[PDB]
C-alpha cells in the first residue's frame, strides 16, 4: 500500500471510532468506550520495534474485522450514503452555455458578458500554461499528479480551468 | 478470530492481506513505477481536456482496443447441447398431448382458439 | 399496383431534374405524397384478397409492409442527408436513386402474385442494398460486410430457384392464387424433405434464424443510416413474408421439419437476448436485438395457428417501427461523438433532455409495453406457442424479462449516469433529428388504436 | 489509431510480452496474457476480476462513474463490473457461511411447513351444515336428477 | 504532515480565482430580462368544477346515455337485491314476508 | 345507474386532463403541482357518489363502452367493473393520493422538475386504476405492466446516482419475473375457457385451476414481494419519500394482493392454492419483519414492514378470507402512507439524515410529526379501535380458528409480535432520548402543506377502519365463537412485542460492549439473500454468453468454405506454363476418357 505505517494506524483510528460509535448510538456511551479506544492506541504509542508495532497492527486489523458493525453509519452525502451522487443530474457542465440561442443569451446581458471576459482570461493564459508544465516536468514525463503553482504574477496555476469553473454541489 | 475466507464474489480486504504489509523497496520501486504511468497519462489527458479550443472527443486508445477486442471472437451453452435436450422436451411433451387427443383423453371442452 | 409503380419510378426524375438545393427537399416532399395514396391499398374484404391485375395483387398481409416499405423511404432521405452533405452533387442523386430502386423493388416484391415472380424482384434488392452498403459504408470492414450479405442471400436463393422452378414443372402454375386451390399434400420422402429445405432456407437467412444471424451484425455495424433503416425495419420482413406464403404448399411436411428450426429459433432468442447484455457496439447491440425478436416470428410461422399468424404480422411491422427509430436514435449520438462504443457518451439525458424522451419511448416498444402493438404482436405467439406445448411459456417468460434488462440497459447506460467530461460538442438536438423520431413512434403508437390493420389476412 | 496501437496474437517471446506491455500501459511484470487455448483473448491482458465498486471513491477519475481513469487498461469484462452490475467488494461475513446460513433457514423453514401441513391446526367443531340437501340446486345441480338428500338434526 | 509550501500557494491561487468565479454566478437585478379572499378563491374553483368536472360529466352522459347504452350488454348492472316484503316497482307486486321465528333470542 | 356510470367514469376522465394538458402544453406551469393536486381531490369527491349508491342498494355495474378489437371469437373492449372491490379502493386510493402531493408540494418544492414529478404521480395513480376497475386481464395487464414502468421511472428520479438506476432496474428485473405467472395465466384461460374476461372465467368454475392459479400467485409473489421476488421493495427506497409514500400504500405492491382477490371465485375451491398462498405469506411476514428489527435507515424499517404487512394480506388469501384481505388493503393504505409522510417530516428536518441512530430527541420539538408517528405505530401494531385494528384483529382471529397449516399460524403471530418490537424500535430511537443530530438545529415543521397532509391522514388513520368495517355488506360468515385464548392472542403477542422491545431498546443504554451474534448478522444483512443472490445471478447470467460442434463449426466455417476454395485456386493456377506438360496432360485425359470412363463405347 503507497500509505506508510504511520498512517494506517490513522486511518484504522478514526475507522475504529466510527464503528464503536454505530455500536454504542448513545453519546455518553460512546464518550466512554471512545476514551478507553484511545487508551488502548496510546499504550503502544511508543513502541520502537518496526516487527512488533507491523505486528501490533496488523492484529489490530483482525480484530477490528470482527469486531465492525455490519451496518456502520455512513453520511448521507459520503460514498454510500443515502444522499451520494442526488444531485449529479442536476450538474450542467458550462460548455453548455455556448450553444445558449441567442434569445437565451439576451435573458442575461451581465451574466454572459462576465462569462466572455473568463474564457478570454481562459484564452490568454492557456500557452503560458503549458509552457509552464513542460519545463517544470522532468525528463521522461510526471513522476505524481501534483501540479505546480504559478510563480510569476499575472500567471495563474497550470490547469486551472476545471477546477476553477466546476458545478457547484447545489447547482438548482 | 475466524480468519476471513475469500470467494470470487466476495474479495479479500486490503487490510487482512500480508502482502500489503511487509514493505519491501521491490515492491516500493513497482509501486513508484505505477504511479508514474499513471501520471504520464493524466498529464496527456488534461492537456487535450484542459485546452480551449478543443471541442470534440478525446479519443481514448485504452477504450478502442477494448471494443476492438471484444468485438473480434464472433465464432455448452453454444451447441446442439441445448438444441437436443430442448428438442427431445418438446418433442416427448407434444407426442403424449397427441395421443390423449386421439385417445379424446383430453379435455378441451372449450378449446377454440389456437 | 401501377398507380404506386409509376410514382416512385418518378421520383428518380424528379431528383435527377431539381436543382441542385432542393434534391433532399423534392425528394421527400413526393416521397411522401406517395405514402399518403399508399392508404388506398387497405380496401380490404373478409374473404377475398384484392387482386388488381395478372401480375399484382394485395391482402392484409402485403398491405401494412407496404405502407411500412413507403412510409420509410421519406425517412431515409432525412435520416441521410446530413452525413451526405459534403457528398459530391451527382453522388448525393446516386444515393437517392439507390434508395428510390429499392423501393420500387420492395413494392413489386410484396404484391407479386407469380412466385418467381416475387423471386426475381425478392434478389434484386441485393443490389442496391449491397452498393449503398460498401459505397457509402465509412469503415474498412464494410467490404467484407458486402460480401457476407451477398453471399449469404444466395447461398439459399439458388436453392429456392430450382425448388420453385421445379413445383411450376409438377404443378403447372406458380401462381399464389392457382396455389391455393391446386396445392397438394407433401409426404415424407428424402426427395421432399430437401425440396421443403430449399423452399424454406433462403427466408430462414433473411429473417435471420439464429445461426444463420452472424451476417447482420456484420451489414449492420458497417451500413450507413438509411441502410440500417431499411435492412431492419423492411429487409428482414422479406423473409418473413415469403415464409408466410410458401408453407402453404409444404405441409403436412411442415409438422416434422419445423422442430430443428422452432428449437434454434426459441434457444436462439434466449441466446441473443443475453448476448445483448454484453455488447460493447450500440448498433451491434440493436442488430442482435432483431435476431431476437425475429426469432419469434420465425417460431409462430412455423407452427401455423391462426394466432400465431396474427402475432407474426403484428410483430412484423411493429419491430419495423421500433428497429429502425432505434438505429436513428443511436445514429444520433453517433454524428456527434463519431463512435459506436456504448460506453463512450454517457448520462445523455442531462444534456439532451428531449432527445432523452425519445429514447424512453423507444425503449418501451422494444420491451413490448402494453398496449404497444410490439406486445399485442408478441403477446399473440406467446399465447399460440403456449397451445403448441405448455413449456414453452417458459422460455418465451425468459426472454421477457432478458429482453427488458438489456433495453433499460441501453436507456441507463447511454441516457443516465454522470456525463463524459471530455466530450463537449454535444449540439442540441436539431429540428431534423427531432421530427425524425416522432415520425416513428406517433405512427407506431397511433396504431394501437385500430390494431385490426396490422393483424394479417386471418384476422 | 494505428494498427500497431491495437490487440493482436498471444504473446510467445519475453519481447512479444515486452511490446505488449508497453502497447496497453502496462508494467512488464504486471502484464499478463490470458493463457493460450484458442478462445480469442489474444495479448489482452488478464486483469483482476474486480469490480469497479471496489476503487477508490475519493480518487479523482477522469470517469468518476465508472471510476476509470483516461488510457489505463480496461478489463475485459469491465461491462459487467460496472457499478451497476456485478459487485466483489469484501463482505462482513464469509461467504460460504452466507450460504449455509441462508441455505439453512429456507431449508429449516420448508421442512417445518410440511410438518405444519401434516399435522394442522383446526377447532373442535363439527363439519358446517348446509339445508336443502348441501345447496344441491344452488351449486350448480342438475335439477331433473334427484339427490339423495343430506339430512341434518338438532343437539 | 500537512500541506508543502508549493501545495499550500497552488491552493491558496485556485481559492481566489473559485470563489471569483462564484460572485460571477450571482444575477444582477435586471436579470433575466424577460421580453414583453374567499371571493377569488370561489370562483377558482367555480371555474374548475366547471371545466374539469360539469364539462366532462356532460360528455360522458352523452356518450354512454346515446351511444354505449344503445348498444346490447354493454353494460350490465347486478340485479337489485330483493327482500321478503319488498314492492316491485314495474308490476307492483308485493313479495311474501317470511315465515315465523323460531324465536330463540338473548 | 346513469348517474352511477356516468360518476364512476368522470372520476378516471378527470385524473387524465392534467396529463392531456401537459402533453397538448395548453395548460400554465405556473403552479401545476396545485393544478393536479386540486384534480385527485375532486377526483375523491366524485368517486363518493359512486360508492355511496353501491353502500346504500349494493348496486354494481360493468361498463363495457368501447368494443377495441375482435380475434375469432375472442372480442376484447375496453370494459370497466364497478363493483364492491373498485368502489371501496378508489376513494381510499384517491384520499390518500390527495394527502401524499400535497405533501409532495412541500417536501419536493426544491426539486428543478417539481412539474414532471407530479405528472409521474399522476400517470402512476391513473395506471393503478385501469388495474383495479381492469374487467378482463388484457386491460389489466395494461395496469399491471403501467405500474411496473412508473416505479421504474419515480425509483430512479435522482438519475445521477447510479445506487438509484441499480434499484430502478431491480423492480424491474422482479416484477418481470413475476410476469412470467401473468402471462401464463392469460395463455391458460385463452386455451381453456376462450376467454380474457372475468364473467366468463367464472361462469364457467375451471375444476382444473393448479396450472392458472399458480401464474397468478407467481405474478402476486413479484408484485407484492413475496419472499423470492422481495428485495426489490426495500430498494426501491432510492426514490423520493412521496414514491415511497404512495408506492407502499394505494398503488403498486398491493397490486399482488388485488389480483388473488379480484380471483376468490377460483381460489376458494383450490386447496392447493390455499396451501402454496398461505405459506407463502407465513415466511414473508415472519422474514422481513425478522430484518426489520436491525435496521437502522428509517425508510428501510417502513419499508420492510410494508413486505411483513404484505404477507399477512398473503396469509389472509391463503386461509381463503379474500374480503378481510382487502379491507387490509383500504386500512394499511391509512397510516402507512402517514408512516412515510411522518418519516419525511424528519428526513427534511434532519437536512437529509435518514439513520436513526442520528436522530432523537424530536418528542418535543417535532409535537405535530410525533402525534401522527404513534398514531401509526399503534395502527399498525394493531391498537384496539384504530384503522388497523378493524383488519388485522380479525385477520388473527381467522387464521387462529381455521383449519390450517400450524407452522404457518405460529409463524404470523410471531411475525404479529415483531411489528411490535420494530414499531418500538422507531419510536425509541427517533423520538425519546436525547438528541444526537448534528448541532446546527433547523427543525420545522409548520408548513401547512406538511400539517393538512398529514391532518387528514391522521384522521383517516383513527375512524377510516371503524367508518368501512360499518359500512360494507357482510359476505362471509364471520368465526365469533372461540376460546378466550385464541380471541385475545393479538393482543397478548403484540402487548409481549412492546414489552420486549422495550427492555432490548433501553439494554443499550449500558455501559457495556456487545459482539454481533449471527443472528444479529442474520437480520441486518437481509438474510444475505440480496448479498448472495444480486452478486451470483447477475454473474451468473452475464457470464453465460465438444467435439461434434467442432466439426459442424469447423466445417461450415466461411474461413473453412473460403480457404479450401483459396486451395483449389491455387491448385489450378500454380503451373508451369510449358507446352510439354500440357498435352503431357491431354494424353491422360484421353486415356482415362476411354479406359476408365467408357466415353468412346
Ligand atoms: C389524429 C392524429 C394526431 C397525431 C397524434 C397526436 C398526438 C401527438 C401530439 C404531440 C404534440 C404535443 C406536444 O407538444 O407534446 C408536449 C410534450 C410535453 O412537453 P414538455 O413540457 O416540453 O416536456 C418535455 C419532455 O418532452 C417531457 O418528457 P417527460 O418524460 O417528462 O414526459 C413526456 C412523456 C411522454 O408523453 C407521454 O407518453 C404521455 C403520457 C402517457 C399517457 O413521458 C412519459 O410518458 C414517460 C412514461 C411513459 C408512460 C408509461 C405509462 C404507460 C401507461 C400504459 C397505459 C396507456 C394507456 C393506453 O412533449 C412530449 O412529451 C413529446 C412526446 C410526444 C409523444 C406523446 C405520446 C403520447 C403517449
Ligand atoms: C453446394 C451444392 C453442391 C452439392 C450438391 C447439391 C445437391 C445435393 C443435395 C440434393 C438435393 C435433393 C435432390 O437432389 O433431390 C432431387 C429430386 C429428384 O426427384 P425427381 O426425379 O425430380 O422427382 C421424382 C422423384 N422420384 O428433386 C425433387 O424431387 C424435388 C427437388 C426440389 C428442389 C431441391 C433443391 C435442392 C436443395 C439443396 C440445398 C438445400 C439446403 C440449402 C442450404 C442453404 C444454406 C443457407
Ligand atoms: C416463489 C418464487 C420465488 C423464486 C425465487 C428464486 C429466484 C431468486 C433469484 C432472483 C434473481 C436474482 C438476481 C437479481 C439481481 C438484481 O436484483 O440486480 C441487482 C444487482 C445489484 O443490486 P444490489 O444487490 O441491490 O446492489 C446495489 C448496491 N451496491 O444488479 C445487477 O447486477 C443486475 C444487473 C445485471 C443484469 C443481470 C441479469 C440477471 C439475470 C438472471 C436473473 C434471472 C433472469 C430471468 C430467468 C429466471 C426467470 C424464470
Ligand atoms: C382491452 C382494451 C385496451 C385498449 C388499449 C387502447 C386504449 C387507447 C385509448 C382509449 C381511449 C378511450 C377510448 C374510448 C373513446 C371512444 C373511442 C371511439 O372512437 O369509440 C367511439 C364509438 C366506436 O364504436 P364501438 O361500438 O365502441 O366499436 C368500434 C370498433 N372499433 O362510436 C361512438 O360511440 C361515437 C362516439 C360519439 C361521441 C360523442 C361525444 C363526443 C363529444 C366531443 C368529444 C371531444
Ligand atoms: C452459413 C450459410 C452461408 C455461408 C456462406 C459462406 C460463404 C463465404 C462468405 C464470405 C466470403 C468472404 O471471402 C473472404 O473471407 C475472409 C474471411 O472469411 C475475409 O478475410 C478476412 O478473414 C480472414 C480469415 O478469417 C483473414 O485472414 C483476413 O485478414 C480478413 O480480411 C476476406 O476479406 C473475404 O473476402
Ligand atoms: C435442418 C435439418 C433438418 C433435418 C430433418 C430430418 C427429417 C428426417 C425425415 C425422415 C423421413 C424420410 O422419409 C422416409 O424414408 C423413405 C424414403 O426414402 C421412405 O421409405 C421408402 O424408402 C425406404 C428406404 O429405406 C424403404 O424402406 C421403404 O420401403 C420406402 O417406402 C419412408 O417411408 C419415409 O418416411
Ligand atoms: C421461530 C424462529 C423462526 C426462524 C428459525 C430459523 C432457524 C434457521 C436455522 C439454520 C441454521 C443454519 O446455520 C448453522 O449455524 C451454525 C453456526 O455457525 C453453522 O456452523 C458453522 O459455523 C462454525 C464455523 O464457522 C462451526 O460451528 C461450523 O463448522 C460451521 O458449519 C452451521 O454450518 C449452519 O448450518
Ligand atoms: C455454401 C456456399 C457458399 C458459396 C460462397 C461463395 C464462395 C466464394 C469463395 C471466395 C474465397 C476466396 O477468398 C479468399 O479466402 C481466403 C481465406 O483463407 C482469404 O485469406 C485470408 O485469410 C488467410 C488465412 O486465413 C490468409 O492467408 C490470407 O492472407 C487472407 O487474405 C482471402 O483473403 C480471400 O481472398
Amino acid at each position: 500500500a503507497y500509505l506508510t505505517h504511520q498512517q494506517k494506524v490513522l486511518r484504522l483510528y478514526k475507522r475504529a471510532l466510527r464503528h464503536l460509535e454505530s455500536w454504542c448510538i448513545h453519546r455518553d456511551k460512546y464518550r466512554y468506550f471512545a476514551c478507553l479506544l484511545r487508551a488502548r492506541f496510546d499504550e503502544h504509542k511508543n513502541e520502537k520495534d518496526m516487527v512488533k508495532a507491523t505486528q501490533l497492527l496488523r492484529e489490530a486489523e483482525e480484530e477490528f474485522w470482527h469486531g465492525q458493525h455490519p451496518q456502520p453509519y455512513i453520511f448521507p452525502e459520503s460514498p454510500g450514503g443515502t444522499s451520494y451522487e442526488r444531485y449529479e443530474c442536476y450538474k450542467v457542465p458550462e460548455w453548455c452555455l455556448d450553444d445558449w440561442h441567442p434569445s437565451e443569451k439576451a435573458m442575461y446581458p451581465d451574466y454572459f458578458a462576465k462569462r466572455e471576459q473568463w474564457k478570454k482570461l481562459r484564452r490568454e493564459s492557456w500557452e503560458r500554461e503549458v509552457k509552464q508544465l513542460q519545463e517544470e516536468t522532468p525528463v521522461g514525463g510526471p513522476r505524481t499528479e501534483a501540479l505546480p503553482p504559478a510563480r510569476k504574477q499575472g500567471d495563474l496555476p497550470p490547469l486551472w480551468w476545471h477546477i476553477v469553473t466546476r458545478p457547484r454541489e447545489r447547482p438548482m | 478470530f475466524p480468519k476471513y475466507e475469500a470467494s470470487r464474489l466476495s474479495s479479500l480486504p486490503t487490510t487482512l492481506d500480508p502482502a500489503e504489509y511487509d514493505i519491501s523497496s521491490e515492491t516500493r520501486k513497482a509501486q513508484a513505477e505505477r504511479l508514474a504511468i499513471r501520471s504520464r497519462l493524466k498529464r496527456e489527458y488534461q492537456l487535450q481536456y484542459y485546452d480551449p479550443s478543443r471541442r470534440g472527443v478525446i479519443e481514448d486508445p485504452a477504450l478502442v482496443r477494448w471494443t476492438y477486442a471484444r468485438s473480434a471472437n464472433i465464432y455448452a451453452l453454444f451447441g446442439i447441447g441445448p438444441l437436443v435436450f430442448w428438442y427431445y422436451v418438446f418433442k416427448t411433451d407434444r407426442d403424449r398431448k397427441e395421443k390423449l387427443i386421439q385417445e379424446g383423453k383430453l379435455d378441451r371442452t372449450f378449446n377454440i382458439s389456437y | 399496383m401501377l398507380k404506386y409503380i409509376i410514382p416512385t419510378i418518378m421520383l428518380m426524375p424528379l431528383t435527377w431534374l431539381s436543382k441542385n438545393n432542393m434534391i433532399w427537399v423534392n425528394s421527400t416532399a413526393h416521397s411522401l405524397l406517395i405514402s399518403f395514396t399508399s392508404l388506398l391499398l387497405m380496401n380490404q374484404f373478409g374473404d377475398n384478397s384484392l387482386n388488381f391485375s395478372l401480375l399484382f395483387f394485395s391482402d392484409s398481409l402485403s398491405t401494412p409492409l407496404l405502407i411500412l416499405t413507403m412510409w420509410l423511404l421519406p425517412l431515409m432521405l432525412m435520416a441521410s442527408q446530413h452525413h451526405l452533405s459534403k457528398e459530391n452533387l451527382t453522388r448525393k442523386k446516386l444515393f437517392i436513386t439507390m434508395l428510390i430502386s429499392l423501393q420500387l423493388f420492395l413494392i413489386m416484391t410484396f404484391t407479386a402474385m407469380e412466385l418467381i415472380l416475387f423471386y426475381i424482384l425478392f434478389e434484386a434488392t441485393l443490389v442496391p442494398t449491397l452498393i449503398i452498403i460498401t459505397r457509402w459504408g465509412n469503415q474498412t470492414e464494410r467490404l467484407n460486410a458486402g460480401l457476407y450479405f451477398l453471399f449469404y442471400t444466395l447461398a439459399g436463393s439458388l436453392p429456392l430457384l430450382v425448388a420453385l422452378i421445379y413445383i411450376q414443372n409438377t404443378v403447372g402454375s406458380l401462381n399464389f392464387l392457382m396455389l391455393q386451390y391446386w396445392v397438394q399434400p407433401v409426404h415424407n420422402s428424402w426427395s421432399n424433405v430437401f425440396m421443403w429445405l430449399a423452399c424454406m432456407m433462403a427466408f430462414m437467412v433473411k429473417m435471420p434464424l439464429y445461426g444463420l444471424h452472424l451476417w447482420l451484425p456484420k451489414a449492420h455495424v458497417e451500413a450507413p443510416i438509411a441502410g440500417s433503416m431499411v435492412l431492419a425495419a423492411v429487409l428482414l420482413k422479406l423473409g418473413g413474408y415469403g415464409m408466410l406464403r410458401i408453407t402453404l404448399i409444404l405441409n403436412p411436411m411442415t409438422d416434422f421439419m419445423a422442430y430443428p428450426f422452432i428449437m434454434l429459433s426459441l434457444w436462439g432468442m434466449i441466446m441473443t437476448s443475453s448476448i445483448c447484455l454484453r455488447q460493447t457496439d450500440l448498433k451491434s447491440l440493436i442488430a442482435y436485438s432483431s435476431v431476437s425478436h425475429m426469432a419469434l416470428v420465425i417460431v409462430a410461422i412455423l407452427i401455423q395457428t391462426p394466432w400465431s399468424y396474427m402475432g407474426a404480422t403484428a410483430l412484423m411491422i411493429a419491430h419495423g417501427l421500433t428497429s429502425s427509430m432505434l438505429f436513428c436514435l443511436a445514429n444520433s449520438n453517433y454524428e456527434r461523438i463519431h463512435s459506436r462504443t456504448m460506453i463512450l457518451a454517457r448520462g445523455l439525458q442531462t444534456l439532451l433532455p428531449l432527445m432523452a424522451t425519445w429514447w424512453l419511448l423507444a425503449s418501451l416498444t422494444n420491451l413490448a409495453l402494453p398496449p404497444t402493438i410490439n406486445l399485442i404482436g408478441e403477446l399473440f405467439v406467446v399465447m399460440s406457442t403456449f397451445s403448441w406445448s405448455n413449456i414453452t411459456i417458459i422460455l418465451m417468460g425468459v426472454n421477457m424479462v432478458i429482453t427488458a434488462l438489456y433495453s433499460l440497459y441501453m436507456l441507463i447506460m447511454t441516457q443516465r449516469g454522470k456525463y463524459t467530461y471530455h466530450i463537449n460538442n454535444i449540439s442540441p438536438s436539431f429540428t431534423r433529428e427531432n421530427a425524425l423520431m416522432s415520425l416513428h413512434i406517433l405512427p407506431l403508437l397511433l396504431l394501437t388504436l385500430n390494431p385490426k390493420i396490422i393483424l394479417g389476412p386471418l384476422y | 489509431i494505428t494498427k500497431d496501437m491495437l490487440p493482436g496474437p498471444y504473446p510467445k517471446t519475453p519481447e512479444e510480452r515486452a511490446a505488449a506491455a508497453k502497447k496497453y500501459n502496462m508494467r512488464v511484470e504486471d502484464y499478463e496474457p490470458y493463457p493460450d487455448d484458442g478462445t480469442g483473448y489474444g495479448d489482452y491482458p488478464k486483469l483482476p476480476d474486480r469490480s469497479q465498486q471496489e476503487r477508490d471513491p475519493w480518487y479523482d477519475w477522469d470517469h468518476p462513474d465508472l471510476r476509470l481513469n483516461w488510457g489505463e487498461p480496461m478489463h475485459w469484462d469491465l461491462d459487467m463490473y460496472i457499478r451497476n452490475r456485478v459487485d466483489t467488494s469484501p463482505t462482513p461475513v464469509n461467504w460460504n457461511l452466507m450460504c449455509k446460513h441462508l441455505f439453512g433457514f429456507v431449508a429449516f423453514m420448508l421442512f417445518m411447513f410440511w410438518v405444519g401441513e401434516t399435522y394442522p391446526a383446526y377447532q373442535p367443531v363439527g363439519p358446517k351444515q348446509y339445508p336443502y340437501n348441501n345447496l344441491y340446486l344452488e351449486r350448480g345441480g342438475d335439477p331433473n336428477k334427484e339427490p339423495e338428500p343430506v339430512v341434518h338434526y338438532e343437539i | 504532515s500537512g500541506y508543502t509550501p508549493e501545495e499550500k500557494l497552488r491552493l491558496q491561487q485556485l481559492r481566489e480565482l473559485r470563489r471569483r468565479w462564484l460572485k460571477d454566478q450571482e444575477l444582477s437585478p435586471r436579470e433575466p430580462v424577460l421580453p414583453p379572499n374567499v371571493i377569488y378563491k370561489t370562483y377558482r374553483h367555480s371555474i374548475f368544477a366547471f371545466t374539469h368536472v360539469l364539462i366532462p360529466v356532460w360528455i360522458i352522459h352523452y356518450y354512454l346515455k346515446y351511444h354505449v347504452t344503445t348498444k346490447p350488454y354493454t353494460i350490465v348492472e347486478k340485479k337489485p337485491r330483493i327482500f321478503p316484503g319488498d314492492t316491485i316497482l314495474e308490476t307492483g307486486e308485493v313479495i311474501p314476508p317470511m315465515k315465523e321465528f323460531p324465536d330463540q333470542h338473548h | 345507474m346513469n348517474m352511477f356510470s356516468s360518476l364512476s367514469l368522470v372520476t378516471l376522465l378527470l385524473l387524465t386532463m392534467p396529463i392531456m394538458m401537459m402533453s397538448f402544453n395548453t395548460y400554465k406551469p405556473s403552479n401545476y403541482p396545485l393544478y393536479v393536486k386540486t384534480a385527485i381531490s375532486y377526483a375523491f369527491i366524485t368517486s363518493m357518489i359512486p360508492t355511496m349508491m353501491f353502500i346504500h342498494s349494493g348496486q354494481e355495474l360493468i361498463i363495457s363502452n368501447w368494443h377495441w378489437l375482435t380475434i375469432q371469437t375472442l372480442k376484447l373492449s375496453l370494459s370497466f367493473k364497478m363493483d364492491y372491490f373498485s368502489m371501496m379502493f378508489i376513494p381510499v386510493a384517491l384520499f390518500v393520493t390527495w394527502s401524499i402531493m400535497e405533501f409532495s408540494m412541500w417536501y419536493m418544492y426544491s426539486d428543478p422538475n417539481i412539474n414532471k414529478f407530479f405528472k409521474y404521480l399522476l400517470l402512476f395513480l391513473i395506471t393503478m386504476l385501469i388495474l383495479v376497475t381492469a374487467n378482463n386481464l388484457f386491460q389489466l395487464f395494461i395496469g399491471w405492466e403501467g405500474v411496473g414502468i412508473m416505479s421504474f421511472l419515480l425509483i430512479g428520479w435522482w438519475y445521477g446516482r447510479a445506487d438509484a438506476n441499480t434499484a430502478a432496474l431491480q423492480a424491474i428485473l422482479y416484477n418481470r419475473i413475476g410476469d412470467i405467472g401473468f402471462i401464463l395465466a392469460m395463455a391458460w384461460f385463452l386455451t381453456n375457457l376462450n376467454t380474457w374476461d372475468l364473467q366468463q372465467i367464472f361462469m364457467l368454475n375451471p375444476s382444473d385451476s393448479n396450472m392458472p392459479l399458480i401464474g397468478l400467485a407467481l405474478a402476486a409473489t413479484g408484485k407484492s414481494a413475496q419472499f423470492g421476488l422481495h428485495p426489490w421493495l426495500p430498494s426501491a427506497m432510492e426514490g423520493p419519500t412521496p414514491v415511497s409514500a404512495l408506492l407502499h400504500s394505494s398503488t403498486m405492491v398491493v397490486a399482488g394482493i388485488f389480483l388473488l382477490i379480484r380471483f376468490y371465485p377460483l381460489t376458494e375451491n383450490n386447496k392447493y392454492i390455499q396451501s402454496i398462498t398461505l405459506c407463502l405469506g407465513a415466511i414473508t411476514t415472519l422474514f422481513t419483519a425478522m430484518c426489520a428489527l436491525t435496521q437502522n435507515d428509517i425508510k428501510k424499517i417502513i419499508a420492510f414492514s410494508t413486505s411483513s404487512q404484505l404477507g399477512l394480506m398473503m396469509v389472509t388469501i391463503g386461509i381463503n378470507q379474500p374480503y378481510l384481505a382487502f379491507l387490509h388493503i383500504c386500512t394499511h393504505a391509512f397510516f402507512k402512507a402517514m408512516l412515510f409522510m411522518c418519516s419525511g417530516s424528519i428526513i427534511h428536518s434532519l437536512n437529509d439524515e435518514q439513520d436513526i441512530r442520528k436522530m432523537g430527541g424530536l418528542f418535543k420539538a417535532m409535537p405535530f410529526t410525533t402525534t401522527a408517528l404513534i398514531v401509526g405505530s399503534l395502527a399498525l401494531t394493531g391498537m384496539p379501535f384504530l384503522t388497523g385494528f378493524y383488519s388485522k384483529d380479525l385477520i388473527i382471529e381467522a387464521a387462529n380458528t381455521s383449519y390450517t397449516n400450524a407452522w404457518a399460524l405460529l409463524m404470523t403471530l410471531i411475525a404479529t409480535s415483531f411489528t411490535a418490537i420494530y414499531s418500538t424500535r422507531i419510536i425509541f430511537f427517533a423520538l425519546l432520548g436525547q438528541p444526537r443530530f448534528p448541532t446546527l438545529v433547523n427543525i420545522n415543521e409548520n408548513n401547512p402543506l406538511l400539517i393538512n397532509s398529514i391532518k387528514r391522514l391522521l384522521i383517516g388513520s383513527l375512524f377510516a377502519g371503524y367508518i368501512i368495517s360499518n359500512n360494507i355488506p357482510p359476505t362471509t360468515i364471520p368465526q365469533m365463537t372461540m376460546p378466550y385464548y385464541l380471541k385475545t392472542t393479538a393482543l397478548i403477542v403484540t402487548i409481549l412485542g412492546f414489552i420486549l422491545a422495550l427492555e432490548i431498546s433501553n439494554m443499550t443504554k449500558n455501559l457495556k460492549y456487545h459482539y454481533p451474534s449471527n443472528a444479529f448478522k442474520f437480520s441486518t444483512l437481509l438474510g444475505y439473500f440480496p448479498t448472495i443472490m444480486h452478486r451470483l445471478a447477475p454473474y451468473m447470467n452475464l457470464s453465460m454468453s465438444s467435439l461434434l460442434d467442432l466439426i459442424w463449426l469447423e466445417a461450415i466455417l466461411p474461413k473453412t468454405i473460403s480457404l479450401a476454395q483459396m486451395k483449389a485456386s491455387t491448385l489450378v493456377t500454380n503451373q508451369k506454363g510449358l507446352i510439354k506438360l500440357y498435352f503431357l496432360s491431354f494424353l491422360i485425359t484421353i486415356l482415362i476418357s476411354m479406359i476408365l470412363f467408357n466415353f468412346h463405347e
